[PDB]
C-alpha cells in the first residue's frame, strides 16, 4: 500500500525543475546587464573646425569635437558634410519651436538647445563659441543661412568674410560683402514704408548683440525684449532668426504682445509678417568656395 | 521691425 | 511504513527555497527593462507562500 | 491500532506539493518570456545639450537651468562623459552619481563595472527630442574621485519610501580616493533627516554593534573583491555577497543603497537570497527590513 | 547588518 513514495517522485522532479530553473535564471542574467541602446553617437575625428574634420577623413554629417586656436576647452557641435569635401558649421537651427529661444545673454553666450546627429533639433551654439571659431587665423568664414517656409520653397543667403567680435565689443556681427542668394540682404537693411530712415535702423551690418538684460541697440528702448529674443539688435530687425516660431508662417499685429512683429522673418524674402518654418546658419572657411 |  | 517524517521536512526545505525563488526571479526579471525590450509585467503572491506555511504548522504540531 | 486516522497530512502535503509544481511552471514561463524580449535591446535618443562645463555646477551658472542629461568634461585630460543633472532641487547644480527609483538595472556587479559605470543615465521623455527623465545608473568609482577631488564637494543622499515620505541625509564634505587605495570614503559635516548612517552607523545598536556599520573610512567592496572590514576565512562570509553589490562595506552596513530592489518595501529574512538584510536599506530611517522606492545619491561643489 |  505505497500511496507514498510516489509523492518522492514528485518531489524528486521538482527538485530537479528547480536545480536547472536557476541556471535559466543565471542565464538571464547575463543578458540583463547592457544598457539602453542609445541612438546619438559622438564620432572619433577631431579638428579645428567641421572643414578641417571634414579633410582628415570624415564622410557622414553627424556630431563632432572641436577645437579652435584660441579656445580653453573642446565642445560639440553638428557638422554638415555634403560628400564633396565641405565641412559646415553649425551654430543656429530652427524646425518646430520645441526650444524657446527667449533667453538671457550668458545663456545666448555659452549656447542653448541641443544637439542631434541627425540634424533635427534647435539649437544655438553660442556667442562665445561662435567668435572663437570665426576669429581662427588667416582664412575668413562664409556664413550660409538657409530658409524654408510652410509652403515647401527654400532660399539661400550668402554673406563673406563673416565674424563675431570678442565679449568686451558685446559680440559684434561683422562682414565684407553680400555674396549672393536668392533670399536677398536683410543684413543691410529693408524699406519698409513706415519711414525712409527704415533702411538705416533694421541694418545688421556691424551692430553688436543684444539681449532682454544685456542692452546694446541703437534704440531708446529694448528691442531684444519686446521681440523676446537675442539677437544683433538695431532699430530693431530685417532678419531676425533667433525670434518667436509662430505655427502656421502667417501671424498678425494682434497675435504679438506688444504690436511690433517678432517672428522668424526675413524681410528681403517674405513679407514683415511672416514667420519661417525652417532656418539654419552655418559657417565655413571662405576658401571652399573657390575652383 | 522698425521703430517709431 | 514511515518516511513521512521526513517528506514534512524536505516540503519545509522546499517552501522556504520556492519563495526565496519567487522574489530572487522577481528581482531579476525587473532588471531587463533597462537592458532589454519590455520587461514582463507580473505581480507577487507572498500570501499564498505564506498561508501554506501556516499550514503546515498545524502538521507539526 | 482501530482508528489509524490522519492521511489527511499527506492530502495536505500532496495539495501544497501539487501547488508547487504549477508555481515552478508559472516561473519556466516567466523566465522562458524574458528570454525572447531580451533578444532586442531598449532604445534611446537623448540628444546632447549644447550648453556643458565641468560638472552639473558650471552647467546652471552658464544657464542649464532644465533638469536632463548632459555632457561634462571635468579636465582636458579625461574623455568627457554622460551625466544626469539636478537643476531644481536645492538651488541646483547637482551631479547625479546614483539613481534608484524601480528596478530596471541590477546592483550586483562585478569590480569592473563599478569601476567605468553601468546603467542607463537618462530616459526619454515622449513627446520630446531629450533625456529629461533620470535611469538607474551608477556612474563608476573612476569618476566619482575624481568628482571629489577637483575641490570641496559636497554630498545629498534622498530617499524616498512605498507611501510618499520624503528624507534627506546631506554632507559637508566629501571625498572618494583613487583605485589604488581601493575607493576609500571620507565624509563630514552631518545635515538631514534621514539619519547618520554613514558617520555614526544604526540608531538601533549599541557599542560595537554600532561600531561596526560605520562606513566613513572604509573600502570600496564587490563580489569578486575583498575589501570590507570583516575578518574571516570563509569565501561565503563577506560583505558584498549576500548583500547588494558593491558598497563601502564594514561589518557590514548601515546604509546599502546598492542593494536588490524589492517591491512593496517590507521583506524579510527567508526572502532573501542568502538570508541577511540586503536591499535599498537605510537603517536610521525605517530599519533593516524595508527596502526604500526612491534612492539617490547627488554631489556639487562646496565653494 | 551587523555581524557579531
Ligand atoms: C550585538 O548584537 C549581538 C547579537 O544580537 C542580535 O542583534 C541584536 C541587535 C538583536 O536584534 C538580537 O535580537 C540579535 O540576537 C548581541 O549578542 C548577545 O550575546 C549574548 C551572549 O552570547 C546573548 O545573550 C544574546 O544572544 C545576544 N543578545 C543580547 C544580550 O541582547 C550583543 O549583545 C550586541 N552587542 C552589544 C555591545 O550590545
Ligand atoms: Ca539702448
Ligand atoms: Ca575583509
Amino acid at each position: 500500500d505505497s500511496s507514498i513514495r510516489y509523492l518522492q517522485e514528485i518531489y524528486n522532479s521538482n527538485n530537479q525543475k528547480i536545480v536547472n530553473l536557476k541556471e535559466k535564471v543565471a542565464q538571464l542574467e547575463a543578458q540583463c546587464q547592457e544598457p539602453c541602446k542609445d541612438t546619438v553617437q559622438i564620432h572619433d575625428i577631431t579638428g579645428k573646425d567641421c572643414q578641417d574634420i571634414a579633410n582628415k577623413g570624415a564622410k557622414q554629417s553627424g556630431l563632432y569635437f572641436i577645437k579652435p586656436l584660441k579656445a580653453n576647452q573642446q565642445f560639440l557641435v553638428y557638422c554638415e558634410i555634403d560628400g564633396s569635401g565641405n565641412g559646415w558649421t553649425v551654430f543656429q537651427k530652427r524646425l518646430d519651436g520645441s526650444v524657446d529661444f527667449k533667453k538671457n545673454w550668458i545663456q545666448y553666450k555659452e549656447g542653448f538647445g541641443h544637439l542631434s546627429p541627425t540634424g533635427t533639433t534647435e539649437f544655438w551654439l553660442g556667442n562665445e563659441k561662435i567668435h572663437l571659431i570665426s576669429t581662427q587665423s588667416a582664412i575668413p568664414y562664409a556664413l550660409r543661412v538657409e530658409l524654408e517656409d510652410w509652403n515647401g520653397r527654400t532660399s539661400t543667403a550668402d554673406y563673406a568674410m563673416f565674424k563675431v567680435g570678442p565679449e568686451a565689443d558685446k559680440y559684434r556681427l561683422t562682414y565684407a560683402y553680400f555674396a549672393g542668394g536668392d533670399a536677398g540682404d536683410a543684413f543691410d537693411g529693408f524699406d519698409f514704408g513706415d519711414d525712409p530712415s527704415d533702411k538705416f535702423f533694421t541694418s545688421h551690418k556691424g551692430m553688436q548683440f543684444s539681449t532682454w538684460d544685456n542692452d546694446n541697440d541703437k534704440f531708446e528702448g529694448n528691442c531684444a525684449e519686446q521681440d523676446g529674443s537675442g539677437w544683433w539688435m538695431n532699430k530693431c530687425h530685417a532678419g531676425h532668426l533667433n525670434g518667436v516660431y509662430y505655427q502656421g508662417g502667417t501671424y498678425s499685429k494682434a497675435s504679438t504682445p506688444n504690436g511690433y512683429d517678432n517672428g522668424i522673418i526675413w524681410a528681403t524674402w517674405k513679407t514683415r509678417w511672416y514667420s519661417m518654418k525652417k532656418t539654419t546658419m552655418k559657417i565655413i572657411p571662405f576658401n571652399r568656395l573657390t575652383i | 521691425g522698425p521703430r517709431p | 511504513v514511515q518516511h513521512i517524517q521526513l517528506l514534512q521536512k524536505n516540503v519545509r526545505a522546499q517552501l522556504v527555497d520556492m519563495k526565496r525563488l519567487e522574489v530572487d526571479i522577481d528581482i531579476k526579471i525587473r532588471s531587463c527593462r533597462g537592458s532589454c525590450s519590455r520587461a514582463l509585467a507580473r505581480e507577487v503572491d507572498l500570501k499564498d507562500y505564506e498561508d501554506q506555511q501556516k499550514q503546515l504548522e498545524q502538521v507539526i504540531a | 491500532t482501530v482508528n489509524s486516522n490522519i492521511p489527511t497530512n499527506l492530502r495536505v502535503l500532496r495539495s501544497i506539493l501539487e501547488n508547487l509544481r504549477s508555481k515552478i511552471q508559472k516561473l519556466e514561463s516567466d523566465v522562458s518570456a524574458q528570454m525572447e524580449y531580451c533578444r532586442t535591446p531598449c532604445t534611446v535618443s537623448c540628444n546632447i545639450p549644447v550648453v556643458s562645463g565641468k560638472e552639473c555646477e558650471e552647467i546652471i551658472r552658464k544657464g542649464g537651468e532644465t533638469s536632463e542629461m548632459y555632457l561634462i568634461q571635468p579636465d582636458s585630460s579625461v574623455k568627457p562623459y554622460r551625466v544626469y543633472c539636478d537643476m531644481n532641487t536645492e538651488n541646483g547644480g547637482w551631479t547625479v552619481i546614483q539613481n534608484r527609483q524601480d528596478g530596471s538595472v541590477d546592483f550586483g556587479r562585478k569590480w569592473d563595472p563599478y569601476k567605468q559605470g553601468f546603467g542607463n543615465v537618462a530616459t526619454n521623455t515622449d513627446g520630446k527630442n531629450y533625456c529629461g527623465l533620470p535611469g538607474e545608473y551608477w556612474l563608476g568609482n573612476d569618476k566619482i574621485s575624481q568628482l571629489t577631488r577637483m575641490g570641496p564637494t559636497e554630498l545629498l543622499i534622498e530617499m524616498e519610501d512605498w507611501k510618499g515620505d520624503k528624507v534627506k541625509a546631506h554632507y559637508g564634505g566629501f571625498t572618494v580616493q583613487n583605485e589604488a587605495n581601493k575607493y576609500q570614503i571620507s565624509v563630514n559635516k552631518y545635515r538631514g533627516t534621514a539619519g547618520n548612517a554613514l558617520m555614526d552607523g544604526a540608531s538601533q545598536l549599541m557599542g560595537e554593534n554600532r561600531t561596526m556599520t560605520i562606513h566613513n573610512g572604509m573600502f570600496f567592496s564587490t563580489y569578486d573583491r575583498d575589501n570590507d572590514g570583516w575578518l574571516t576565512s570563509d569565501p561565503r562570509k563577506q560583505c558584498s555577497k549576500e548583500d547588494g553589490g558593491g558598497w563601502w562595506y564594514n561589518r557590514c552596513h548601515a546604509a546599502n543603497p546598492n542593494g536588490r530592489y524589492y517591491w512593496g518595501g517590507q521583506y524579510t529574512w527567508d526572502m532573501a537570497k542568502h538570508g541577511t538584510d540586503d536591499g535599498v536599506v537605510w537603517m536610521n530611517w525605517k530599519g533593516s527590513w524595508y527596502s526604500m522606492r526612491k534612492m539617490s545619491m547627488k554631489i556639487r561643489p562646496f565653494f
